[PDB]
């Protein structure tokens, strides 16, 4: 999920936006 | 070391930041 | 409304540390 | 919701839990 | 400045990116 | 209220997450 | 990396707080 | 009230900040 | 205490230096 | 890296939020 | 002290409150 | 730069100072 996602590598701002409602 | 701790609070901050009024869903699992 | 916004930044905080495992679901509207 | 229930005044723990999964 | 433009209404993070280097 | 002060805080942060490796000038006035 | 990128954030609001008025400029190398 | 609570965050950041090895007592009064 | 002497105008550093231990 | 004092921030954080109107110390090294 | 108990394995805000004044 | 000097170890207040404008 997002922690494994963006935690072991920065994700982008648009690839945060992926996680918004 | 509690950084995957540590590291998602930044985490939610940043998609509040990018999430505007949509809001979002956090889930660690 | 930039309070809101402000706001909002510390509520998403406060929830991941509260909802742990849980996880949570910020909608604002 | 949150923002009208706890941006208004203080949240309690509790009160903040009923927006936990 | 960015506090007059910024600490009323929202500004984006489109909208801030004009103030990176 | 010191919110411009908290405000600012809040605007250093997004700017932070906006502008990756570029970096930033934060001049308040 | 992650970390560097953690470490920033705390980075750029150690320097808003103890810059005051002069403001700062953050420059990741 | 919730400006105070807002800003009495920020006021423990700046305490950690300043205080450094030497720690400091917050009480909202 | 620190609510009421820093929360309606900004405290400095050095003024908050002295609610360190 | 600078983790324990960046680990130190967001536990000031936490005790803020779960101490409440009682208040916390801090005290690091101890 | 509180860095070694919580800043090695993650401490829940119940640990946590048995640092509260 | 800033990251070299203070991610590695803790920046004191007056190395941070160096950062301002
Ligand atoms: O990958 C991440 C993790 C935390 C904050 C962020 O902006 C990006
Ligand atoms: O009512 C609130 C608002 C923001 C943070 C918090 O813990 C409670
Ligand atoms: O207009 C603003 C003010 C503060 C933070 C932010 O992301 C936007
Ligand atoms: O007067 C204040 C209030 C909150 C944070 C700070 O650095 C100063
Ligand atoms: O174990 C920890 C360390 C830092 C913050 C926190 O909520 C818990
Ligand atoms: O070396 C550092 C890193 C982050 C915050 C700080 O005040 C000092
Ligand atoms: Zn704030
Ligand atoms: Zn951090």
């Amino acid at each position: 999920g997002i922690v494994e996602q963006c935690c072991t590598s920065i994700c982008s701002l648009y690839q945060l936006e992926n996680y918004c409602n | 070391f509690v950084n995957q701790h540590l590291c998602g609070s930044h985490l939610v901050e940043a998609l509040y930041l990018v999430c505007g009024e949509r809001g979002f869903f956090y889930t660690p699992k």
